């Protein structure tokens, strides 16, 4: 369940990106 | 991102809040639980300047509620958005101030400024880039005053670098109830001056007006009034929450606004206000919708600056539109009275567009107006204050609280001040 | 209305759920938002329904003519409690006055007062009068200084006398008529600590017990109010004793959450009679008198035992997870296949009777198909891997190993049987060739950056359509291995079908629409709203554009019309949020698939 | 023929390991059963492997490596991981004991009776290769356990073989992230070890690695599952050289010369020019040009010491896929023409290079583009120096007032090891700045 | 392989470690009969960390638990896992203990010494190879206290190469009951400084403080108590029998925190504090649960530390994280207060990140911390210890079990050399 190593959650829905994370400032950062 | 601190003083305060907050919860669309019902996009992607989230699709919002009487924040809670509003931010006293400005200011608050700044600092970690901040609350509220000066004080050497606004209702000319209100109100408003950079000027008097004008339906609630002026509040909120063609920057607002330090005092106006029939009596085309932002009887936030001069405008306008007609209205009305102006510097006017349209309608607009319309304010509190300090009339708990007239000396040398500055300014 | 035939599943998760009817006919259990009466000769099935939330607790009145209900719902909001004629299987009323959830009911013995304990917050007893339409009475059930109470019973004499338990609190009670007033009594149990899992009173009402979450037995004499003794001097049961039942003679049937099932008696407690089973037990009661009866696990097993013999007979379960998908043979009506945790099952639909198992050790299924010619079945898992099965033994052909590496989630294998396109958590699909002894790689295509869905493969084996977690659709080349064209939108596309002519596609992704595609040139055909509470988690279109469904967290199969449009047939019911469709080929039924683990045959309303 | 061995020690390089042999095992196809598919590729260790496994004539892949462990957590994980078959069980020498950070705890305590063990690993490897060029040292500075086995370790090979070559890698201190204040005394404490027997040493930083990540990887939260992707893809690069044959062919032997001008430095930095993600590489284009503006510019070093501040005296570059020399000499003209770049008088040439014709695939569960031209930057500047300064200032105040120092001198040692280290530093600035002037 | 085998005395220590054992079985999932239930492989594994497996797949707890009084032990038996330990493992006294320092130093300890000897080696060579061992006992015990000291004293000439972790609970520096709890305060501390290694501080006012604050539910109980402290030590030793990038041994951690022998007491920091609606009201997150944990309410552990500066910190995230987050966070709180921490020595902070989460939730941490806090209890006691041994009050007691005046004067001079030390440090 836990011992995997594929991905991490985003803790919110990057569908909406709502902890907008900009491209180090500059645009979109989620996937 | 860049985003913004809500804040909720005195007892009116508490209840404007709850109303802006649903007004802004209804326009985006989340049931009252807070599981919302995609419809919005642009907003859903707006949404981070003014909410949090939470896990299941829950916006957990940011502000802070201080007050002193549990009963007023336990029929908040029973109102219809309790579920919506945090325990976390339920912070309080278990008595009361007696209204006395200066309990508050000295005594009440000096164990409750702990919780409160513990809260913000917790929001403003929180949070990354704010803007700023803003606060809801009333000059004439006891609490609201006492507490607000100290927690503005507090904030600024803290992050001296953030927007301040102050909505603050003004009481009734007519009639104070409370008639330690002209105490508290020069009080206040002393180290409101030197602190705050935008004021709101607001009246219950006016209101009423409006009622017996427009809204005509004879038996209104306050929670009406609160209907309106959070419909203004919303309205200059929207530009930082919108796309349309405008820069939304309420500090490159208020640098419009602002040439000189000394004016801190602000007139909203808002847009289309209907009777019964007039909705079908009324054609949206934004000539006669300038034409009646643009009144007397339309002016509701402190009085006409009929006996006054506009001293400088910002229109903002809200749904699709042309750049073609605000232009030429704005022609219109600089030609139609360029005297009622100030020769100082032309154009005092700066114009916003943003192009989504509210809900419920299509067309709408607010306005800001920085006028010589305030002289009859201060001028009606410095007869008050005169008067009450000819012979210094229940003065004797302000002793027992511990303070002294030389206060109060200081104050109207400042209000004082502020006349002189204002007169020279305009003539 | 959509309209149901066949209906399997269980909420094993109802601790002392399943009822016996004093008819001796029939067998009852809530089943999520819906609850069930079952003929035990005759297997026909009766619903009722109009619960606001998955029911939650359940009883029938010692004349078994009256059924009380009750609800779990959303914290600061109140709980139902439906009361229920059994003749008419009608509504007789519904009342909402305790908050967050109920999980105790109670019929006085000569049912004349019913008794509901609400949540931990709630924390309440009410007592109502069934002559008057209301709540006799209620208090809150403990002292402040004990933990919360679990389980309540009546007296087997009395209407006026009942006890509850739970952490640490033990009271009885008496229903001060007069007054309309009650009173409590907090027993002594000198010092023994320990939190109640079941109850139960004895017929004579000379005493009661209980099976703790230690799994020791309780003896409790009433009228003195003293403990009388206590389970087993030694060898408790793990996972404590769950559930309970007295014997009309004496001695005690317990079930453990270990599955453990027994009959003991009292001065020894020693084991009696034990069979181990399948499935922590979840409720235990008595056909009439109990010389037959039966027991519910919580994996939604049900056994049916005669005491002479003691022996047990599985007659019914179902998958008690969410069942990732069910898919159909193809052509047929007769059986079909349903992935979920732990295993797959094929069954036969007419019969609704499990056709085969398969034991998976610690696993979570995503994705399944058939073969085309009734002889392989291929399976898509969580762990990356896939699997191929024989169509009438289910054994074990092939385990294709790593065939990803973040799970396998969307899959398809060609109606040629030559081909598997597959869709990932990674964002990959890959086709890879088969065969019954080797399996290479055909490729990994890597455009997608998310997890995938859904995916339909075009009849002219010649093109591919994919729904996923991106926001991204592929029209693909099945033969160039190029994608045909992109299809983004305002959503995160998770169910896609075809058209049957192949010149539309519909879809549902987040966006709670139904989207019509054309695939000529990339236009879009018609935009409409599928469901009015969430997505549409599992569409299904006919063969020949009479109709589609639609269905997902609204709970409501939706059967459109296609030549029209518009929501022709709408089935409810479904507790769990409505997972996956099925056509059955010949135009007979839906089958609708909830993460509940309902499975749902609903009839044809419509002409085939 | 072409071969090396390679040493790994700590549970700090346990993870970054097991994931370099997962990508080797990805580019030669290698099957988890241990044996390829009806591919004819089976012998006694001559082909692809014969420089990776050992595939003796039972078709297993045995790799020429040895790991050293101390906390068994972690070996007995990957022993019930995927590819413990593939993996000969007492290879994996494991410990039952910590060493607390402490690398005189991992230098005496348990050391002596486990070096003898990896000694006999060591020359049981030996008597099995054949050209076993050199050493691959995987190791860390912050070792909790990865400093004092790799310093007496070191020793030991150094005394007993001279003529061979050992190439070292660990994580650099933090310039200013610290999960220990034992750091600095412990990396000093392998520094100044290592002085007089240390070959060449490569240096890597995940706080710079994670920088990249999130300057152009998109990714906000990558793992080590990244960060060993990249360092082993750059190990990887560098062993191309053996894996297949290019339009040169270059070795360990002329790295070391040719990267050392004068001895005690042999502490260059790596730096990977195309670095980009796979939509970006889909609808954006690669050439040498831009790949050497990057691998020049200042940020793109995986380590925060300034180019603009540093004079330059080794570099080389190595390229893998389809280039022509005329392009390639072209832009090596123009860096030598340009002013920001600055080499030494001392050297005219600054440069040697290298170039494969193989293109280093693609790796499933990868995050990385689809590369066809690709070059890895290993050079030596004097801009380091300032990393050695900071530790110099941090020590000397901590050892002025002498924190923690009661715990060594408990278990048996005393401070005047600690003043040797301190002008051997002193030495190693001193000379830094008596080599870059002119 | 490496294990620890605890000792529980006093008789808070009585109910504490059963509630440890209760939770960490919670953990383990093992029915209250012991027949484990397979869940989970990797603690199935790691279980020899703490148990020893009987016939019958039963692992038998190496704790060792000693008292005097028989119907502590007996309700502790009539506890739900009174079973899981033998009548082998109960040591106990013949007599009253009389909450007296010395009574429980030295006659009655004279003689139960051999039979707490016998078992604990018994356990001893069951285990194999040893990190340490970890006591659960009050300073503010008057028998935990007594005992303790022999015992230690003992098994330090026994084994001085080990871990012994103490975990002793300090009375309610408001309210001690007990009057003579300074007596027995300072004959423990003096020479348990000497002793011990490592040690945990923990105040029931500030328990009772945090219970008021979060959890609400008006009325708890000292065995809620148990619950949070048990959770926090247990959490901190989850570490060795876990994997995940995190370094578990408690001696990486201990020559961490220990620059000068003299420091040997620390205070814990704990993870989300939930209330009524935190729940559905809270995103799990570790930017606020950094925040969460470095706040004066979350500190639990003795007073404020706002009056002085920070020493060491080591924080312990479980669950699922990165390397990046954590990292960060550091930098935050260093920015934001690198004045607070202290010049001496930067970077303070030791980090571990243990990957398995536990059951009811997915993010978790502790933390352990020195810093300048104890500064103001043990000033206290000080004064105490003076206004009491002034006029000698109670003092005929001890001069008839034995003692005379002449101990305390280097008791409290070892006190002071600590403060005297302490001070010197950080100013
Ligand atoms: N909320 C609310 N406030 C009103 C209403 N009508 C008048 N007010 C005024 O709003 C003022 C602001 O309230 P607060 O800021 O909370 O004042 P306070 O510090 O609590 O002291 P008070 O002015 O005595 O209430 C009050 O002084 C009232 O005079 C009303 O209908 N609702
Ligand atoms: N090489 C490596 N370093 C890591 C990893 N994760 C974190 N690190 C950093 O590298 C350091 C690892 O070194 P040490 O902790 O001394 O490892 P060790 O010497 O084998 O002994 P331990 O204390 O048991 O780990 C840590 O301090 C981290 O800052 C990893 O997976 N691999
Ligand atoms: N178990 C338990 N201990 C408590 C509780 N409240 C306070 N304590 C304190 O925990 C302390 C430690 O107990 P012991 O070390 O066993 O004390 P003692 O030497 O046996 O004698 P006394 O402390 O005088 O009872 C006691 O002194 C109590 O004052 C509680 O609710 N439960």
């Amino acid at each position: 369940i836990h011992s995997i190593q594929g991905s991490i959650v985003s803790p919110h829905t990057a569908a909406t990106n709502g902890g907008y994370s900009r491209k180090n400032d500059g645009g979109f950062f989620s996937t | 991102m860049r985003e913004i601190v809500h804040l909720q003083a005195g007892q009116c305060g508490n209840q404007i809040g709850a109303k802006f907050w649903e007004v802004i919860s209804d326009e985006h669309g989340i049931d009252p639980t807070g599981t919302y019902h995609g419809d919005s996009d642009l907003q859903l992607e707006r949404i981070n300047v003014y909410y949090n989230e939470a896990t299941g699709g829950k916006y957990v919002p940011r502000a802070v509620l201080v007050d002193l009487e549990p009963g007023t924040m336990d029929s908040v809670r029973s109102g219809p958005f309790g579920q919506i509003f945090r325990p976390d931010n339920f912070v309080f006293g278990q008595s009361g101030a007696g209204n006395n400005w200066a309990k508050g200011h000295y005594t009440e608050g000096a164990e409750l400024v702990d919780s409160v700044l513990d809260v913000v600092r917790k929001e403003a970690e929180s949070c990354d880039c704010l803007q700023g901040f803003q606060l809801t609350h009333s000059l004439g509220g006891g609490t609201g005053s006492g507490m607000g000066t100290l927690l503005i004080s507090k904030i600024r050497e803290e992050y001296p670098d953030r927007i301040m606004n102050t909505f603050s209702v003004v009481p009734s000319p007519k009639v104070s109830d409370t008639v330690v209100e002209p105490y508290n109100a020069t009080l206040s408003v002393h180290q409101l001056v030197e602190n705050t950079d935008e004021t709101y000027c607001i009246d219950n008097e006016a209101l009423y007006d409006i009622c017996f004008r427009t809204l005509k339906l004879t038996t209104p609630t306050y929670g009406d009034l609160n209907h309106l002026v959070s419909a203004t509040m919303s309205g200059v909120t929207t530009c930082l929450r919108f796309p349309g063609q405008l820069n939304a920057d309420l500090r490159k607002l208020a640098v419009n606004m602002v040439p000189f330090p000394r004016l801190h005092f602000f007139m909203p106006g808002f847009a289309p206000l209907t009777s019964r029939g007039s909705q079908q009596y009324r054609a949206l085309t934004v000539p006669e919708l300038t034409q009646q932002m643009f009144d007397a009887k339309n002016m509701m936030a402190a009085c006409d600056p009929r006996h006054g001069r506009y001293l400088t405008v910002a229109a903002v306008f809200r749904g699709r539109m042309s750049m073609k007609e605000v232009d030429e209205q704005m022609l219109n009305v600089q030609n139609k009275n360029s005297s009622y102006f100030v020769e100082w510097i032309p154009n005092n006017v700066k114009t916003a567009v943003c192009d989504i349209p509210p809900r419920g309608l299509k067309m709408s607009a607010t306005f800001i107006g920085n006028s010589t319309a305030i002289q009859e304010l201060f001028k009606r509190i410095s007869e008050q204050f005169t008067a009450m300090f000819r012979r210094k009339a229940f003065l004797h708990w302000y002793t027992g609280e511990g303070m002294d007239e030389m206060e109060f000396t200081e104050a109207e040398s400042n209000m004082n001040d502020l006349v002189s500055e204002y007169q020279q300014y305009q003539d | 209305e959509l309209e149901l035939q066949a209906v399997i599943g269980f909420n094993g998760h109802v601790p002392n759920g399943l009822k016996c009817h004093p008819d001796q006919e029939h067998l009852i259990y809530p089943l999520g938002c819906t609850v069930l009466i079952q003929a035990i000769n005759t297997n026909e099935q009766n619903f009722l329904h109009g619960h606001g939330n998955n029911v939650s607790c359940v009883t029938i009145s010692k004349e078994g003519d009256y059924i009380a209900s009750g609800q779990v719902t959303f914290m600061g909001f109140k709980a139902d409690i439906i009361l229920w004629d059994f003749k008419k299987r009608e509504l007789i009323a519904r009342l909402s006055l305790h908050k967050g959830k109920i999980e105790a009911l109670a019929f006085s013995p000569n049912d004349l007062y019913l008794v509901s304990l609400g949540g931990p917050d709630d924390g309440s007893v009410v007592v109502w009068s069934i002559a008057k339409r209301d709540a006799i009475c209620g208090s809150p059930a403990a002292g402040l200084n004990v933990g919360n109470a679990t389980s309540v019973v009546f007296s087997r004499c009395r209407d006026e006398m009942f006890v509850t338990a739970g952490n640490g609190t033990i009271r009885v009670w008496e229903l001060d008529l007069p007054n309309r007033k009650i009173w409590p009594t907090e027993c002594q149990t000198g010092q023994m600590k320990r939190i109640v899992l079941s109850t139960g009173m004895a017929d004579d009402d000379s005493f009661f017990y209980l099976g703790t979450t230690t799994g020791d037995i309780l003896k409790m004499n009433p009228k003195t109010k003293l403990l009388a003794d206590t389970g087993p001097v030694k060898d408790k049961f793990s996972l404590g004793v769950s559930a309970l039942r007295c014997l009309k003679m004496g001695g005690l049937l317990v079930g453990s959450g270990a599955g453990l099932l027994i009959f003991c008696k009292s001065p020894s407690y020693k084991p009696i009679k034990k069979v181990q089973l399948q499935g922590g037990i979840t409720s235990i009661t008595l056909r009439g008198e109990g010389h037959q009866f039966f027991v519910g696990t919580e994996e939604s097993h049900i056994y049916r035992v005669n005491f002479t013999d003691f022996k047990e007979t599985l007659i019914a379960t179902c998958h008690f997870e969410a069942v990732q998908d069910i898919v159909f043979p193809f052509g047929t009506a007769e059986l079909f296949a349903t992935c979920a945790k732990k295993d797959i099952r094929v069954w036969h639909t007419m019969s609704k009777r499990e056709l085969l198992r398969i034991t998976v050790p610690n696993m979570t299924c995503h994705g399944i198909d058939f073969m085309r010619d009734g002889k392989s079945i291929i399976s898509a898992w969580d762990d990356g891997k896939i699997r191929a099965f024989a169509p009438e033994s289910g054994r074990l052909m092939y385990t294709i190993n790593s065939a990803h590496r973040i799970g396998v989630t969307a899959i398809a294998t060609t109606s040629d049987c030559k081909r598997i396109i597959s869709g990932g958590g990674e964002g990959e699909v890959r086709v890879w060739q088969v065969g019954c002894q080797t399996q290479k790689l055909e490729e990994a295509l890597k455009e997608h950056k998310s997890s995938v869905s859904c995916i339909r493969v075009k009849k002219n084996n010649e093109e591919c359509v994919t729904a996923s977690t991106d926001g991204t659709c592929i029209i693909w080349d099945l033969v160039r291995l190029r994608r045909n064209q992109m299809i983004l939108a305002n959503t995160l596309f998770q169910c896609v079908c075809y058209h049957p002519e192949e010149f539309q596609i519909i879809t549902s992704g987040t966006d709670r629409k139904i989207a019509y595609w054309e695939v000529f040139d990339g236009s879009v055909i018609r935009e409409l709203e599928g469901s009015l509470s969430g997505s549409i988690n599992g569409m299904d279109i006919t063969q020949e554009g009479g109709h589609f469904v639609t269905g997902g967290h609204d709970h409501l199969v939706k059967v459109w019309d296609y030549n029209e449009g518009e929501v022709t047939h709408v089935g409810v019911g479904h507790s769990g949020n409505i997972m996956a469709m099925r056509i059955s080929p010949g135009n007979q039924y839906i089958v609708s698939v909830s993460a509940d683990g309902a499975i749902l045959r609903w009839k044809y309303p419509f002409a085939s | 023929m072409r071969e090396c061995i390679s040493i790994h020690v700590g549970q700090a390089g346990v993870q970054i390991g097991n994931a370099c042999w997962e990508l080797y095992c990805l580019e030669h196809g290698i099957q988890p059963d241990g044996q390829m598919p009806s591919d004819k590729t089976i012998g006694g260790g001559d082909d692809s492997f014969n420089t990776f496994f050992s595939e003796t004539g039972a078709g297993k892949h045995v790799p020429r490596a040895v790991f050293v462990d101390l906390e068994p957590t972690v070996v007995d994980e990957v022993r019930t991981g995927t590819y413990r078959q593939l993996f000969h069980p007492e290879q994996l020498i494991t410990g039952k004991e910590d060493a607390a950070n402490n690398y005189a705890r991992g230098h005496y305590t348990i050391g002596k009776e486990i070096v003898d063990l990896v000694l006999d690993r060591i020359r049981k490897l030996a008597d099995l290769c054949t050209g076993l060029q050199g050493f691959l040292i995987f190791h860390s500075f912050g070792g909790g356990t990865g400093s004092g086995f790799a310093s007496l370790l070191m020793e030991r090979l150094s005394v007993d073989y001279g003529k061979k070559s050992k190439l070292e890698f660990a994580i650099y201190p933090a310039p200013q992230v610290s999960t220990a204040v034992v750091e600095p005394y412990n990396s000093i404490l392998t520094t100044h070890t290592t002085l007089e027997h240390s070959d060449c040493a490569f240096m890597v930083d995940n706080e710079a690695i994670y920088d990249i990540c999130r300057r152009n990887l998109d990714i906000e939260r990558p793992t080590y599952t990244n960060l060993n992707r990249l360092i082993g893809q750059i190990v990887s690069s560098i062993t191309a050289s053996l894996r297949f044959d290019g339009a040169l062919n270059v070795d360990l032997t002329e790295f070391q010369t040719n990267l050392v001008p004068y001895p005690r430095i042999h502490f260059p930095l790596a730096t990977y020019a195309p670095v980009i993600s796979a939509e970006k590489a889909y609808h954006e284009q690669l050439s040498v040009a831009e790949i050497t503006n990057a691998c020049f510019e200042p940020a793109n070093q995986m380590v925060k010491c300034d180019p603009r501040h540093g004079k330059y005296m080794a570099c080389c570059m190595l390229y893998r896929g389809d280039v022509v020399p005329k392009d390639v000499n072209a832009a090596i003209a123009t860096i030598k023409t340009k002013r920001t770049i600055q080499f030494v008088d001392w050297c005219p040439t600054g440069f040697k290079v290298g170039i494969n014709y193989q293109p280093p695939t693609v790796v499933p569960g990868g995050d990385l583009a689809k590369v066809q031209r690709a070059v890895c930057m290993l050079s030596n500047t004097t801009a380091i120096a300032e990393a050695w300064a900071r530790l110099d200032h941090k020590f000397d105040l901590m050892y002025a007032k002498r924190a923690f120092v009661h715990w060594y001198v408990g278990e048996g040692m005393e401070e005047g090891e600690f003043s040797e280290a301190r002008e051997d530093l002193a030495a190693l600035e001193k000379d830094y700045e008596e080599v870059g002037v002119d």
